[PDB]
C-alpha cells in the first residue's frame, strides 16, 4: 500500500533493497530547517553537521552537535540538505552536494542494512562486513526477467538486462569492476559468471547444440587458472602485499542472439623493470623467491643453483623475502596450479628452464676489462649453459653477445654494444622471455577455452587499480593518472552527447560544449607534441642530456605557462619534487629517480637474429608471433615509432600504442561503471569513515560526477508533479480539481512566486529547474506547513472560545437580574411601606 | 389592571376619608385594627410629604413609581436563576452563587454579601433554597416559615 | 473603514467580558475577545499586537474598549484567517490514505503535540461537537467544518 | 590517425646518394651519382633501354656507359640531370610519391645561397613535397656522432676537414679544408699501377682499381720503414683478378696510395697532411680547451676507413704534442654512414618537428626562407 | 620554537661574492662575479646552457665565455644584472628562501645613499627578505679583526687603504686612498710576461696570469738588491704549466709585479707606495696616539698575502719611523674572508640585533632608512 514500496515489505529479498514501508515513512518526516541547520567542517571527522547561532560580517557563531562553540567561516559552513532529501537513493538527486550530505546519506542507509544506492548511471554497493540475506535464490525469482528500475541495485539486474540488451541490441556490452579487498568484488564475479550460466543457457534462440565433449564449465575455465599466473605475476608493492602486477580483461563472448560462443583472455601491463629492481619494502614477483626455496629441489638443480637468494645479484638487489609469505609453500603449489591447468609437464620443464636461462645470464660478467671501448663477455660460463638450454652454439652467443652483427640493403656490425649497455639486455632479455611465456600460455588457454557454441556480442569486465597518489609519485603513477584522465574525459564525452539529446528533445536550449573538452588542455599537456611526454622522449635522444636538461626543457614550455604547470615549494623537511601538475584530478608532484634510465629499451637485432636457432621454443617466440604473418615496410605507418632512428624505440612511444587501442576498443562498446568500496578501517557495519570515503570520492572522480550535473539543470520534474506538492506553498480559490490546467497554474505559481526566468525554463512537458529553486520552494513549503499548523490551532481556540460564548451571555442576563433585583430588596427592607404593604395583603380575605 | 385594581383596593379600605384621600387618621386608625402601633404625628406625616398634597390612590400609584422601575414579574426572574442550575431542582450551588455574584459582573460587598447571609436565606444542607427566599422577597413574603 | 456598526457590534461583545472580568477590560482577554467575531489571528499575534507581553495573565495591563476599538479591525485585517480548502490540504498531507479519514487519536496528537498546542479536552471536544466518527475521521471534514464555524447554516 | 608523418632523408653525395626514411638506422638507399648514356650507341634491333639512368645500372653496364656526375664535386652544378636523380630517388629506389613526405635534404658546405634556393624551388615546385628541410652534410655527421666536444676529422670522397667543437659549437675559424680524399685517391692508385706497365685509364678501369683501393690497401706503421721493407716484402704481392680474368699484383702500391693522406706532396698537393692540419686546428683554438680536442679526437668518413688508422693516429699526434697531454683517437665502426645517418636524427626529430620549411614558407618568403634564419 | 633566527651574509665583492650564515665561520659560497654568455654564440643543435650563469661555471667555461663585472670597482653600476647574481646567491648556491631570512649585505667605500637605496628596494621588493642590513665592508673587517687600537693596511682586489683606529673609531681625515691593489696587479702581470714573447691578452688568458700571481709572486727583501741577483739567480727561473700545454718560464716578473705595491711608480701611479702612505697616515694623526698606531698596525685583505710582506714592511717602517719607537706588524692567517667574517659576526649580533633593518621601516621611512641613521 502506499508508500514507495513494492511487493512485500517484511520479505527478506527486500530489506537490502526496499526499506520497510515504517522505516521510510519515519525516515521522511524527522524534523529539519534549512536554515539552522547545516555541516562545519572539523578538523579531525572531515565535516560535522552542526547549526548556526548568528551571523554578522565573514565571522558564524555556530554551535555543533558536540555543541561547543566554534566560530567557523562563512564560506566555510555548509548548506545541508533539505529534509525531503533523506533516506534518498541516488546522491544526484540531492540539492545540496556537501560532502557531509555526502556522508549522511550514504551513512546512514549503510547502517539501516542498506548497502546499494544509485549515483547517476553509477551502482554503488558499500561492503556490509555482516552476511546478509539478500543473496537468497528466492530472491533471484524477485528479480529475473525484470528491468533494473523495477528493483533495486543488485548484479542479476545488470547481468540479466544487459544479457538481454546484447539480443536485443545486438551488440558487445562492457562492464567494469573496481573493489578493494573487502570489496566482495571476487563473489559478484562469481555470482555474474553463473550469470551467464544461467541465460547462455536460457536463450529464445537456437544456436549450435551438441551432446557435447567438456572439459569443466566456464566457470572454472577461468579459476583454474588464476593462482599459478597470480603466482608468477602479483606480488607486493611497498603499499600493497598483494597488488596485481597485471591487468585482466577476460572476455566471455555470446552469439548474436546471446548464445555463449566461449572465452579468451588477454593480458597488456608488464612492469618489467621489478625484475632488476625493487625499491625498500616490496620485493619482485612471488615466483623468484618461490623457485628459490625448498619445495622444489629437483627444479633448483636444473637450474643449477644452490637455494637461497641472497646469492646472486640478479635476485640480490632488494631484500631476500616478505611476512606474509612461505615461497615454499607457495612453490609446492605453484607446481600444483602448473599441474591443474593441466599441461604437459616437459613444457613445465620447459617454462622453468628459460626463466632459469634468464638467471644464468644473470651470472656473467662484462668485462675483458673493456679493451679499450668495447665489452666483452668473462666467464663463458653462462654462455655455454646458456648455449645449451637453447641449444644454440656457446661460440657463436658469445659474438652475438660481443658484436651483433645486422642487417640493411647491407649488413653492418652493431658496434653498438657497450660495457653501460650490455646489462640492459640480459634483462631485457629475462623480461621478454618471461613473457612470451605467458603470451603463448595464454592462447592455449583459448584452444582450451574454445568451447561448442557460436558468438557475436560479448560483456565483459576491465580490472585495473584506481587513481592514486602517493608521497613519492613516479612514472608509475603519471601514466596511471594519463589513463584515468582520458578515460575520465571519455566518460564526460558520452554523457555530455546525450544530455543535449534529451535537451533537444524536450526542446529546452542547451548552451554548453563537451564536459570532457575543459580537461583537454590539462591532458594534452601530457599527451600533445612538445607535450611533456614527447619532449622526455627526444631528450631521450641526446646522448649528452641530464636531469636538469629535461629540467630546463618542462621549464621552458610550460613553467607559469599553464596554470596546470605548479611546483612544490622546498618545506621542511619535507619533500623534494620536481614539478607539480594539476589533473582533472586534482593535482600532483612527481619524481625523476629512473626515468630516462628507466625508459632504455633498446633492441638487439642480433641477439633476435642469433636466437633464431636451436631449441624448439625458442626459435618460435624469437621467430615471431603464433601461427600468422605479418607485413613489412609497404603501407605504414604514422611514425609509429618502427626503429626511432636508431637504437629501437622507448616506451612512451609503445604507450601511445597500447592507448589507443584501449580507446578504440573502449569507444566501440556501451559502458557501465560500478565503484565497489570499502567503508572505514576497522570493519564495522552502519559505519562511516568521512575522510576516507571523502579521498575516495575525489579519486572516484564521482563528486567530479556531481560537478558536471551542476553545470546544467538538474532537477526536473513534470508541471502536473510540480504543481500537486508546491501549490500549497501559493493557493488560490480554485479547486485543484484538474480544474487548474497544469499549464496556466503552474504559470501562475511562478510568476506570482517572482521567482527569475533565468532559474527555470517551460517545457511543454517538463519544466526545468536550477540548482536550488527547489531548495527555495522546499524550504518555504517547510515554513508553511508549520503556519497553518499554528493557524489550524488557531482556529481550534476559536472554536473553544466562540461556544463559551452563548453560554456566556446566556448567564449575563441571568446575573444582571440577579444583581438588580436584590438590589432592588436592599432598599426596599427597610422602607416601611413595602414591609405593611407585605403584612396588608394577607390581611385581605 | 391587576396589581393597581388590586391596589385601589387597600387604598379604599383604609380611606372612608373625604372624599377618597387616605389622610392622617385614616393611616393611624388603619393601624389600630392592623394591629401594630404607629407613630401618630411626625412619621406618619413624613410618609405623606413623599407627595405634594393628598393622595388619592392615583398619586398613591405614581409616588409608587420607583418599586415598577426595577422590578420583572415574579415568573421571569427564576427563570433567570434557573439559568445557573444544572441540576434537578436540586437547586443553585452555595460555592458557586456566592463566586458569581460577589466577584463577578457587578460586584456584591464583602458586607453586601454579608447581608443575605445573615438574613439567612433560608438554607441547610450547606446549600441554598432560591424559593423560600423569593417567597419572602418578591412575593412580598407573607410569612415565611416559623 | 469601520464604521459606526460595526465597531459597535464589537463594543458590545466587548462589554459583557468587561462585565465578567470586573467591571473593566483586560488586555489579556484580547485575542479571545475579538476571537469570538472573526479573526483568527494567533498568540504570537495577540501577544505582540498588544497583550501584554504576550499576555501571560493579569494585571499587567488593561485595554479598553475604545482602544481595544481599532485593534479589532487592523489585528482583523488580515486577511490570511485561515480556510477551510487551505485546511484540507494540510490535513491530506496526514491522510496518508486519502481516504479523508484519520485515525482519531492521531489526530488529536497531532494538533496537541504539534505546533503550538492545544490542549488535550479542547481537541477532544470540538471534534465531536463538530460530529465526524472515528473510523477514520475526515480530518478535512473535520478541518472543513470546523474552519466553517459553529453554526453553519 | 593521431598525425605525424616520415621524412625523405636524401643525402646528396659527390658518388652516391642514399636515401632513406627517418627513423632509419641506415638508409635504404644508395646508389650512383652518375649519369650516362651509351657512349657508342649502336643502335640495334629494338630499344628498351634507359638512356642516362646510371642507377645502379651502369655499375653492372660497366664498359658500355659514359658517367657524369651532376654533383661531381659535393655541389649540383646541373639541376636538369639533378631533377633526373631525384626523381629517381624517389619513384624508382625508394617508390613512394614525395607529396606525402616532408623531405630533408643534405647540402655540401659552402654551397652557394642561390644554389640552396635552386634545390628549394624544385623540391615544391617539381615533386610537390608538402614540407621539405636543407641541412648540412658535416652537420648532419656530427649529429650521429653525439660528440659535443673533441675535434674531428672527418675525411670523405672528395674532402677533408678538421673540426674542433666545444659545446656543440664547430669554431669556424679552426676549420681546415682539404681538396684530398676518396676521389683523388682512387686515381692516385690508377696512375701508379700503370707505373708498373698495366693501363688503368678508363672509366671501366677506373671502376676497377677503385675496388682495389677499397680491398687491398692499408696505410702503415711507418712509411719510411715500410717501404724499405719492401724490397723483402713477402706480403705486398697480393694478387687481384680482373673481370677480363687476368690477374695482376700489387702491394708496394697498397700503402703507397694512402700514404698520401698524410704526404699529400705525393699527388702534388702542397697542403699539409691531416696530422699536421689537426695540429693547426687545435692551436687555432683557446689554450684551455686544447685539452678536451687531444683527448677526443673523432675519425668520420669514407676515407677514413683504413685499418690501423687510428694507431698510427696516435702515434702522429704524440709525436707533435706535449709531454704530459692525454690523446684519445676514438673512431665509431661505420664512419661513412656519419652523414646520413646523421640527417636521419634530424630528419625524424618531432620536437625539432618546426624546423622543417613549409610550402606556405617557401611561397610567403621564398626557397630563401630556408637559407635565412634556418636550414 | 625559541625565538630567532639566522642572517644571510651576503658580501658583494668586486671580484667575488661570498656568502653563508651567521654564525658561521667562513663563508660556505664563494664564486665569482661576473655577467657572461656565448660571445661567439654558435647556436648548435639545442640547447640546456644558462645566457649569463657566470657563477662557477665560468671559470670552467674558460674559452667560451666573456665577463662583465656589474660590481667592476666595488660600487654596483648594474642593477639587473645585480638581481640576478643575488638570485644565484639565495637560490642556487646557498640554496635558501629569502622569505625567512634577515639578510646582512655589505657596501663599498664611498657607494652613494642612492646605491644603498637601490639595493633596498630590490631587497625587500624583489626578494622578500623579512629584514634587511647593509654593511660597511671595511668596517666589518674592522669587526672580524678585533683591534681597537692600531693602524690597519687592508689591500684586496682593487682599493688598498691604511685606516688609524683609536677606540674603535676610524679617524676618517686619516684614512689614505690608493687604486692600485691587485687587479691591476693582475694586469700589470700580463703586461710583464708579455714583453718575453709571450702573450697573455684574453680573458681566458687574464685568468690564467691571475693563477700564476698566485701561486708564484713574492715580494723581496729589498728591491734593489733583488734585481742584481737575478741575473746570476738560478731559483727565479721556475716553471709554469699552461693549460695549452706548453710551458712558460718565469725569471724575474716573480718579484717584478708585487714591487708596484711599494712602488706605484711601476704602473703608472704617481701614488706613494704602501710604506708612505701607511707613515703619512700615522702623522696625520695626533703625536700621541703614532705610539700605539706603530705598535699595532696590522695586515688585511688578500693582497697581503704574500709571504715575506710583514717582514719587509716592518724593514721599511722602522727605517721611516724613530729610533727609540717600538714597530710591530700583524698578519691575520686568513685575511681575506676578513671582511666576510666581520660581517658575520655582526649580523650575528644577537645584543645587536635591534640594528637590523626591517620590512616596516623601510615601508615607512623607505629604504633610506637603512642609510640614513643606521648601516
Ligand atoms: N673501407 C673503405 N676504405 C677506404 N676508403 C673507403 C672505404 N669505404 C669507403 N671509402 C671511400 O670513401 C669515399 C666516400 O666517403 P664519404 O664520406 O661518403 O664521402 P663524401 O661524403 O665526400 O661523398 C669514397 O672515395 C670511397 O671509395
Ligand atoms: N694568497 C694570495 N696571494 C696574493 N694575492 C692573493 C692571495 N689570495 C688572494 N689574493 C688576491 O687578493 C684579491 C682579493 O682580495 P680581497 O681582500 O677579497 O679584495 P676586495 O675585498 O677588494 O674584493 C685578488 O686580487 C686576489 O688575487
Amino acid at each position: 500500500m502506499s508508500s514507495d514500496a513494492e511487493m512485500a515489505i517484511f520479505g527478506e529479498a527486500a530489506p537490502y533493497l526496499r526499506k520497510p514501508e515504517k522505516e521510510r515513512i519515519e525516515a521522511q518526516n524527522r524534523p529539519f530547517d534549512s536554515k539552522k541547520a547545516c555541516f562545519a567542517v572539523d578538523d579531525k571527522e572531515m565535516y560535522v553537521k552542526g547549526m548556526i547561532q548568528s551571523r554578522e560580517n565573514d565571522k558564524v557563531t555556530v554551535k555543533t552537535l558536540d555543541d561547543r562553540t566554534l566560530t567557523l567561516n562563512s564560506d566555510q559552513v555548509f548548506p545541508m540538505n533539505p529534509p525531503k532529501f533523506d533516506k534518498i537513493e541516488d546522491m544526484a538527486m540531492m540539492t545540496h552536494l556537501h560532502e557531509p550530505a555526502v556522508l549522511y546519506n550514504l551513512k546512514e542507509r549503510y547502517a539501516a542494512w542498506m548497502i546499494y544506492t544509485y549515483s547517476g548511471l553509477f551502482c554503488v554497493t558499500v561492503n556490509p562486513y555482516k552476511w546478509l540475506p539478500v543473496y537468497n535464490p528466492e530472491v533471484v525469482t524477485a528479480y529475473r526477467g525484470k528491468k533494473r528500475q523495477e528493483a533495486p541495485p543488485h548484479i542479476f539486474s545488470i547481468s540479466d538486462n544487459a544479457y538481454q540488451f546484447m539480443l536485443t541490441d545486438r551488440d558487445n556490452q562492457s562492464i567494469l569492476i573496481t573493489g578493494e579487498s573487502g570489496a566482495g568484488k571476487t563473489v559478484n564475479t562469481k555470482r555474474v559468471i553463473q550469470y551467464f550460466a544461467t541465460i547462455a543457457v536460457t536463450g529464445d534462440k537456437k544456436k549450435e547444440q551438441q551432446p557435447g565433449k567438456m572439459q569443466g564449465t566456464l566457470e572454472d575455465q577461468i579459476i583454474q587458472a588464476n593462482p599459478l599466473l597470480e603466482a608468477f605475476g602479483n606480488a607486493k608493492t611497498v603499499r600493497n602485499d598483494n597488488s596485481s602486477r597485471f591487468g585482466k580483461f577476460i572476455r566471455i563472448h555470446f552469439g548474436a542472439t546471446g548464445k555463449l560462443a566461449s572465452a579468451d583472455i588477454e593480458t597488456y601491463l608488464l612492469e618489467k623493470s621489478r625484475v632488476t629492481f625493487q625499491l625498500s619494502s616490496e620485493r619482485s614477483y612471488h615466483i623468484f623467491y618461490q623457485i628459490m626455496s625448498n619445495k622444489k629441489p629437483e627444479l633448483i638443480d636444473l637450474l643449477l643453483i644452490s637455494t637461497n637468494p641472497f646469492d646472486f645479484p640478479f635476485v640480490s638487489q632488494g631484500e631476500v623475502t616478505v611476512a606474509s609469505i612461505d615461497d615454499s609453500e607457495e612453490l609446492l603449489a605453484t607446481d600444483n596450479a602448473i599441474d591443474i591447468l593441466g599441461f604437459s609437464s616437459e613444457e613445465k620443464v620447459g617454462i622453468y628452464k628459460l626463466t632459469g636461462a634468464v638467471m644464468h645470464y644473470g651470472n656473467m660478467k662484462f668485462k675483458q676489462k673493456q679493451r679499450e671501448e668495447q665489452a666483452e663477455p668473462d666467464g663463458t660460463e653462462v654462455a655455454d649453459k646458456a648455449g645449451y638450454l637453447m641449444g644454440l652454439n656457446s661460440a657463436e652467443m658469445l659474438k652475438g653477445l660481443c658484436c651483433p652483427r645486422v642487417k640493411v640493403g647491407n649488413e653492418y656490425v652493431t658496434k653498438g654494444q657497450n660495457v653501460q649497455q650490455v646489462t640492459n639486455s640480459v634483462g631485457a632479455l629475462a623480461k621478454a622471455v618471461y613473457e612470451k611465456m605467458f603470451l603463448w600460455m595464454v592462447t592455449r588457454i583459448n584452444q582450451q577455452l574454445d568451447t561448442k557454441q557460436p558468438r557475436q556480442y560479448f560483456i565483459g569486465v576491465l580490472d585495473i587499480a584506481g587513481f592514486e597518489i602517493f608521497d613519492f609519485n613516479s612514472l608509475e603513477q603519471l601514466c596511471i593518472n594519463f589513463t584515468n584522465e582520458k578515460l575520465q574525459q571519455f566518460f564526460n564525452h558520452h554523457m555530455f552527447v546525450l544530455e543535449q539529446e534529451e535537451y533537444k528533445k524536450e526542446g529546452i536550449e542547451w548552451e554548453f560544449i563537451d564536459f570532457g573538452m575543459d580537461l583537454a588542455a590539462c591532458i594534452e599537456l601530457i599527451e600533445k607534441p612538445m607535450g611533456i611526454f614527447s619532449i622526455l622522449e627526444e631528450e631521450c635522444m641526446f646522448p649528452k642530456a641530464t636531469d636538469t636538461s629535461f629540467k630546463n626543457k618542462l621549464y621552458d614550455q610550460h613553467l607559469g605557462k599553464s596554470n596546470n604547470f605548479q611546483k612544490p615549494k622546498p618545506a621542511k623537511g619535507k619533500a623534494e619534487a620536481h614539478f607539480s601538475l594539476v589533473h582533472y584530478a586534482g593535482t600532483v608532484d612527481y619524481n625523476i629517480a629512473g626515468w630516462l634510465d628507466k625508459n632504455k629499451d633498446p633492441l638487439n637485432e642480433t641477439v633476435v637474429g642469433l636466437y633464431q636457432k636451436s631449441a624448439l621454443k625458442l626459435l618460435s617466440f624469437l621467430f615471431s608471433n603464433y601461427a600468422g604473418a605479418e607485413a613489412g615496410d609497404s603501407g605504414g605507418s604514422k611514425k609509429g615509432g618502427k626503429k626511432k632512428g636508431s637504437s629501437f624505440q622507448t616506451v612512451s612511444a609503445v604507450f601511445r600504442e597500447n592507448l589507443n587501442k584501449l580507446m578504440t576498443n573502449l569507444r566501440s562498446t556501451h559502458p557501465h561503471f560500478v565503484r565497489c568500496l570499502i567503508p572505514n578501517e576497522t570493519k564495522t557495519p552502519g559505519v562511516m569513515d568521512h575522510y576516507l570515503v571523502m579521498h575516495q570520492l575525489r579519486c572516484n572522480g564521482v563528486l567530479e560526477g556531481i560537478r558536471i550535473c551542476r553545470k546544467g539543470f538538474p532537477s526536473r520534474i513534470l508541471y502536473a508533479d510540480f504543481k500537486q506538492r508546491y501549490r500549497i506553498l501559493n493557493a488560490s480559490a480554485i479547486p485543484e480539481g484538474q480544474f487548474i490546467d497544469s499549464k496556466n497554474a503552474s504559470e501562475k505559481l511562478l510568476n506570482s512566486i517572482d521567482v527569475d526566468r533565468e532559474q527555470y525554463r517551460f517545457g511543454h512537458t517538463k519544466v526545468f529547474f536550477k540548482a536550488g529553486l527547489l531548495g527555495l520552494l522546499e524550504e518555504m513549503r517547510d515554513e508553511k506547513l508549520v503556519t497553518l499548523m499554528t493557524r489550524t490551532q488557531a482556529l481550534c481556540r476559536g472554536y473553544l472560545m466562540r461556544v463559551e460564548f452563548k453560554k456566556m451571555m446566556e448567564r449575563r442576563d441571568s446575573i444582571f437580574c440577579i444583581q438588580y433585583n436584590i438590589r432592588a430588596f436592599m432598599n426596599v427592607k427597610h422602607w416601611p411601606w413595602m414591609n405593611l404593604f407585605f403584612k396588608i395583603k394577607p390581611l385581605l380575605k | 389592571q391587576t396589581q393597581i385594581q388590586e391596589f385601589k383596593e387597600a387604598f379604599t379600605v383604609i380611606d372612608q376619608n373625604r372624599d377618597g384621600i387616605i389622610d392622617k387618621e385614616d393611616l393611624r386608625d388603619t393601624f389600630a385594627a392592623m394591629g401594630r402601633l404607629n407613630v401618630k404625628n411626625e412619621e406618619l406625616d413624613a410618609m405623606m410629604k413623599e407627595a405634594s398634597g393628598p393622595i388619592n390612590f392615583t398619586v398613591f400609584l405614581t409616588m409608587f413609581g420607583e418599586k415598577l422601575k426595577g422590578a420583572d414579574p415574579e415568573d421571569v426572574i427564576t427563570g433567570a436563576f434557573k439559568v445557573l442550575d444544572p441540576e434537578g431542582k436540586g437547586t443553585i450551588k452555595k460555592q458557586f452563587l456566592e463566586e458569581l455574584l460577589i466577584t463577578q459582573c457587578d460586584r456584591f460587598s464583602q458586607e453586601e454579601i454579608k447581608n443575605m447571609w445573615a438574613a439567612f436565606s433560608p438554607d441547610v444542607g450547606g446549600n441554598v433554597d432560591y424559593k423560600n427566599i423569593c417567597y419572602v422577597i418578591t412575593h412580598g413574603d407573607a410569612k415565611d416559615q416559623e | 473603514i469601520k464604521i459606526e456598526f460595526s465597531k459597535e457590534q464589537q463594543d458590545e461583545f466587548k462589554e459583557a467580558f468587561l462585565l465578567y472580568d470586573r467591571t473593566g477590560d483586560s488586555k489579556i482577554t484580547l485575542s479571545q475577545v475579538g476571537d469570538v467575531l472573526r479573526a483568527l489571528g494567533t498568540n504570537p499575534t495577540n501577544a505582540e499586537v498588544k497583550k501584554v507581553l504576550g499576555n501571560p495573565s493579569n494585571e499587567e495591563m488593561n485595554a479598553k474598549k475604545i482602544e481595544f476599538e481599532q485593534f479589532l479591525p487592523m489585528l482583523q485585517a488580515i486577511s490570511n484567517n485561515k480556510d477551510q480548502g487551505t485546511y484540507e490540504d494540510f490535513v491530506e498531507g496526514l491522510r496518508v490514505f486519502d481516504k479523508e479519514g484519520n485515525g482519531t487519536v492521531m489526530g488529536a496528537e497531532l494538533r496537541h503535540v504539534l505546533a503550538t498546542l492545544g490542549e488535550k479536552m479542547k481537541e477532544e471536544e470540538v471534534e465531536a461537537l463538530m460530529a465526524g466518527q472515528e473510523d477514520s475521521n475526515g480530518c478535512i471534514n473535520y478541518e472543513a467544518f470546523v474552519k466553517h464555524i459553529m453554526s453553519i447554516d | 590517425d593521431e598525425d605525424e608523418t616520415t621524412a625523405l632523408v636524401c643525402d646528396n653525395g659527390s658518388g652516391l646518394v642514399k636515401a632513406g626514411f627517418a627513423g632509419d638506422d641506415a638508409p635504404r638507399a644508395v646508389f650512383p651519382s652518375i649519369v650516362g648514356r651509351p657512349r657508342h650507341q649502336g643502335v640495334m634491333v629494338g630499344m628498351g633501354q634507359k638512356d642516362s639512368y646510371v642507377g645502379d645500372e651502369a655499375q653492372s653496364k660497366r664498359g658500355i656507359l659514359t658517367l657524369k656526375y651532376p654533383i661531381e664535386h659535393g655541389i649540383i652544378t646541373n639541376w636538369d640531370d639533378m631533377e633526373k636523380i631525384w626523381h629517381h630517388t624517389f619513384y624508382n629506389e625508394l617508390r613512394v610519391a614525395p607529396e606525402e613526405h616532408p623531405t630533408l635534404l643534405t647540402e655540401a658546405p659552402l654551397n652557394p645561397k642561390a644554389n640552396r634556393e635552386k634545390m628549394t624551388q624544385i623540391m615544391f615546385e617539381t615533386f610537390n613535397v608538402p614540407a621539405m628541410y636543407v641541412a648540412i652534410q658535416a652537420v648532419l655527421s656530427l649529429y650521429a656522432s653525439g660528440r659535443t666536444t673533441g675535434i674531428v676529422l672527418d675525411s670523405g670522397d672528395g674532402v677533408t676537414h678538421n673540426v674542433p667543437i666545444y659545446e656543440g659549437y664547430a669554431l669556424p675559424h679552426a676549420i681546415m679544408r682539404l681538396d684530398l680524399a676518396g676521389r683523388d685517391l682512387t686515381d692516385y692508385l690508377m696512375k701508379i699501377l700503370t707505373e708498373r706497365g698495366y693501363s688503368f685509364v678508363t672509366t671501366a678501369e677506373r671502376e676497377i682499381v677503385r675496388d682495389i683501393k677499397e680491398k687491398l690497401c692499408y696505410v702503415a706503421l711507418d712509411f719510411e720503414n715500410e717501404m724499405a721493407t719492401a724490397a723483402s716484402s713477402s706480403s705486398l704481392e697480393k694478387s687481384y683478378e680482373l673481370p677480363d680474368g687476368q690477374v695482376i699484383t700489387i702491394g708496394n702500391e697498397r700503402f703507397r696510395c694512402p700514404e698520401t693522406l698524410f704526404q699529400p706532396s705525393f699527388i702534388g698537393m702542397e697542403s699539409a697532411g691531416i696530422h699536421e692540419t689537426t695540429y693547426n686546428s687545435i692551436m687555432k683554438c683557446d689554450i684551455d680547451i686544447r685539452k678536451d680536442l687531444y683527448a677526443n679526437n673523432v675519425m668520420s668518413g669514407g676515407t677514413t676507413m683504413y685499418p690501423g688508422i687510428a694507431d698510427r693516429m696516435q702515434k702522429e699526434i704524440t709525436a707533435l704534442a706535449p709531454s704530459t697531454m692525454k690523446i684519445k683517437i676514438i673512431a665509431p665502426p661505420e664512419r661513412k654512414y656519419s652523414v646520413w645517418i646523421g640527417g636521419s636524427i634530424l630528419a625524424s626529430l618531432s620536437t625539432f618537428q618546426q624546423m622543417w620549411i613549409t610550402k606556405q614558407e617557401y611561397d610567403e618568403a621564398g626557397p630563401s626562407i630556408v637559407h635565412r634564419k634556418c636550414f
